[PDB]
């Protein structure tokens, strides 16, 4: 298990600043022998500060994608680690702001994928169930803003869809969940039906917390 | 779009709960389809991606379910994707897609895997064969990547019970390593994961890997390969950044046996397989020699009963691996031990097998001679042992039956032109430089009136020909085994057992630990060096180890360099002091090994020459006070 976080900073060392975290990780990480007491915030911080930057290049942060894509999938961030749901809260809320550079190898359009899939396994997961009203809205824009948009292509468009129909059902069974609030009182429409609109593109080359 | 579609279901309907009630037939036939779309490199990039994705999750699930034949068509699948046979047909993504997917697969649920026999099988001997064998024949750098990744996770969660698959590997390593420029970096950065990740690695492998009989040394050989790439020398054949993995390796080790180190009583101090193992690899070297004065001394370590022939003769039968095998050939081919060369060969049975069978014994026995005249007598007593281990019947010979060994009853001759023929079949076809094929017609004709003044059987030479040409060669050193190149087919305690690593290694240390403090220059790796040099002393104090306790701080007090007019105290030698910031940092930790020592009678004469010097010195430039004892002063009244 602490194996794992060591293992692929090696890969994602290979980048030859903005990696120094890196190596203090490693430092950090050769004598625990498990994860107890390591402030799990800290040991995801590199990544999303790799992935949430914009002026660095887009290889490096496809390779920490599929990182963290292999962190998830293993369930390597146990219940019992310490501050976990932070952990999550932070980096959903990073996968929301992502930013992106011109590229040869590769296309963004590629990775954009990655983003929506590891998107999809942390709502679909229990773990989502974790998070705050406002990443997720914030999640919600970003998928109906990469759907809408023409100028990528129509694959990853219907990829954006597909996640969407699947996110439609982890949302609305926590309503069953859910008990009704107030005592059934009479009710007066006040509020505004227009007052939001749809979140402009970010991602690409150029009562609420709780 | 219809492709990820259908890619999505798949998703969904595998990682259901209704997924587990497929049935184990299904979802091979689901996944040659899905996987041949990852491996398909004309459709576009993002469905690759996508495909890799959601063979990543169904492996998860799939892999997930182990705690059935569907996991053995799955590692037979993988197995014919990674391993180098189908290299023609299969690309470099598909192979390195394959080669990711089998580390998640193992890494997920390794542990688990050792009792399942049939699992552990397919694991050994064929997939093995794939990792071992990219090493040495790749060029292309991700993929000597993804199989060191492979590697160092098997060798981190499965190393405790596959135990002889990893000698053959990891030897290997330093081959490329100690003996391609960015390989080398890759090799030493990618390595580092395997001692860093387990905790006493080093003192483990002593414990199975070396005292055991039948393993090789490797722990040894690892710090003998890191010591010399530890110098700055190395940097001409490999990169800046391979001498901080290095270093990081020394000093993990000595902190570790350090953090051993914590509470332990000396006087509570004061190997059981190792102790045969010494004059066991001892007398290999005098066997690698001129052999003739290392039998008597052979028998002085209570190896064997008495000197007689007889018994040597057996001592050379029983163990295969462990002479060098052209050296003992040597031995056999001298003329002066004919007593033993009757007697050896004599213990042989060739009691219901053919020529060809006992040929293709032997020579593994030796390396065959290149001498004239000296294998004259050896390919000759290759003929004349066979006469008595084989009882003769002369009223049972008729050629009636056929594939018979009884019904031949050669004499001396016979057999002797018999084995002087066959000796020639491997170098007239099997080697390439005899450029003219010659038939076997007239190799068979060659030998008529030969079997007592009459022809041999023609139906036997036939068979042996029919044996010998399944092993032709075209086109020596180990070119690879079809058989694996492997028989697989055929707190005190620990303080104790790690107690003859010193013994064996610890000079290379501590030369490894200098000659790069003094040529560094910054302060962060120096202070830690000394540091490490530190650790070295103390360690060196719970032992005896008087060479090393002696050198090491003999060589600090020359680092310390202390062996115009003067007036505060101004001298020649203090500036020197000043200016020199190693000068500092050298005697606060020498004179705490001073301080915190133990054992009056361990320093040395010529050490204690040097100690009075430093202080008298230090004394003459007038630096420390001279009332050192002011009790015996105020005693004396003086």
């Amino acid at each position: 298990p602490v194996t794992i976080i060591i293992k692929e900073c090696i890969n994602l060392s290979t980048a030859m600043p903005f990696l120094s975290g890196f190596i203090q990780l490693r430092l950090m990480l050769n004598k625990l022998k498990n994860l107890d007491n390591i402030d799990s915030l800290t040991i995801l911080q590199p990544f999303l500060l790799i992935v949430s930057t914009s002026s660095i290049s887009g290889y490096i942060t496809s390779l920490a994608l599929d990182s963290l894509q292999k962190f998830f999938t293993l369930n390597i961030i146990n219940e019992s680690s310490q501050n976990y749901i932070g952990a999550h809260r932070a980096t959903v809320n990073a996968l929301t702001h992502c930013r992106f550079e011109g590229s040869q190898q590769l296309s963004d359009d590629s990775v954009l994928l990655k983003v929506v899939f590891l998107l999809r396994s942390i709502v679909d997961s229990p773990y989502g169930d974790l998070l705050s009203n406002s990443i997720i809205y914030d999640v919600l824009q970003t998928i109906l803003s990469l759907a809408c948009n023409n100028r990528r292509s129509e694959v990853l468009r219907n990829a954006a869809q597909s996640t969407m129909i699947a996110v439609t059902v982890k949302i609305f069974s926590k309503l069953k969940t859910i008990e009704p609030v107030n005592v059934n009182q009479i009710y007066i429409n006040d509020e505004s039906y227009t007052n939001d609109v749809l979140k402009a593109d970010t991602i690409g080359t150029n009562y609420a917390d709780d | 779009s219809v492709l990820l579609k259908v890619v999505f279901l798949l998703r969904s309907i595998v990682d259901s709960p209704y997924g587990d009630l497929l049935s184990n037939s299904i979802i091979y036939d689901v996944l040659q389809t899905i996987l041949s779309l990852a491996c398909n490199n004309r459709r576009s990039e993002v469905l690759r991606n996508a495909a890799q994705s959601t063979m990543i999750a169904v492996t998860v699930k799939i892999f997930s379910k182990l705690k059935l034949p569907v996991v053995r068509q799955y590692l037979n699948l993988l197995l014919s994707l990674i391993a180098p046979e189908n290299e023609l047909k299969h690309s470099y993504s598909t192979r390195i897609f394959g080669l990711e997917l089998i580390q998640t697969a193992l890494e997920i649920s390794g542990d688990r895997l050792q009792l399942y026999p049939r699992l552990f099988t397919l694991i050994s001997d064929p997939i093995f064969k794939s990792i071992l064998f990219i090493i040495q024949n790749t060029t292309k750098l991700s993929l000597l990547q993804a199989t060191l990744q492979l590697f160092t996770t098997l060798v981190v969660i499965l190393g405790n019970n596959l135990q002889l698959q990893i000698e053959l590997t990891l030897t290997r390593i330093f081959s490329i390593l100690l003996d391609p420029s960015i390989i080398k970096e890759l090799l030493i950065e990618q390595i580092s994961i395997l001692w860093t990740r387990s905790p006493s690695f080093f003192t483990s492998t002593f414990i199975n890997f070396d005292c055991n009989l039948d393993r090789a040394d490797v722990s040894i050989n690892f710090l003998k390969a890191l010591t010399k790439l530890a110098l700055p020398e190395s940097a001409l054949t490999t990169t800046e950044s391979v001498p901080p993995i290095c270093l990081e390796g020394l000093v993990s080790l000595v902190d570790d046996m350090f953090d051993h180190m914590k509470d332990i009583d000396r006087e509570e101090f004061g190997l059981k397989k190792r102790d045969r193992k010494t004059e066991f690899i001892e007398c290999t070297n005098a066997f690698n020699e001129k052999p003739k004065k290392g039998i008597p001394m052979l028998i002085e370590k209570g190896f064997i009963a008495s000197d007689s022939d007889k018994d040597i003769a057996e001592f050379l039968f029983n163990n295969n691996n462990r002479m060098n095998k052209k050296t003992i050939g040597l031995l056999l081919c001298h003329p002066d031990k004919v007593s033993l060369l009757n007697e050896y060969i004599r213990l042989f049975d060739f009691s219901g097998l053919r020529v060809d069978e006992a040929i293709r014994i032997l020579l593994t026995k030796f390396r065959l001679p290149g001498e004239s005249q000296q294998i004259e007598r050896i390919i000759e007593a290759f003929s004349s042992a066979y006469c008595e281990n084989q009882d003769y019947d002369p009223s049972k010979i008729s050629d009636n039956a056929e594939d018979d060994i009884s019904t031949v009853q050669p004499d001396a001759d016979s057999v002797f032109i018999l084995s002087y023929s066959i000796i020639m079949l491997n170098t007239d076809l099997h080697n390439p430089q005899v450029k003219e094929h010659m038939s076997f017609e007239d190799y068979s004709g060659n030998l008529k009136g030969c079997c007592n003044h009459k022809d041999f059987p023609f139906w036997y030479l036939d068979r042996i020909y029919c044996s010998i040409r399944d092993k032709e060669i075209v086109m020596n050193e180990k070119w690879f085994e079809d058989a694996w190149n492997n028989l697989i087919s055929s707190p005190l305690e620990l303080l104790n057992f790690d107690r003859a690593i010193f013994k064996q290694v610890g000079p290379s240390i501590v030369s490894t630990l200098f000659n790069i403090y003094v040529v560094a220059s910054d302060d962060h790796i120096s202070t830690r060096m000394i540091t490490s040099l530190d650790k070295c002393s103390y360690i060196s104090a719970f032992f005896d180890f008087k060479d090393l306790f002696n050198d090491i701080l003999n060589s600090i007090a020359k680092g310390t360099t202390l062996i115009m007019p003067l007036v505060i105290p101004v001298s020649t030698d203090a500036v020197r002091f000043g200016r020199s910031f190693k000068g500092q940092l050298n005697t606060v930790v020498f004179f705490r090994i001073i301080r915190r020592n133990k054992d009056p009678k361990i320093f040395s004469k010529e050490l204690w020459l040097n100690i009075v010097n430093i202080i008298l010195t230090l004394y003459e430039d007038l630096i420390l006070s001279p009332d050192i004892f002011p009790d015996l002063q105020k005693r004396l009244k003086l």
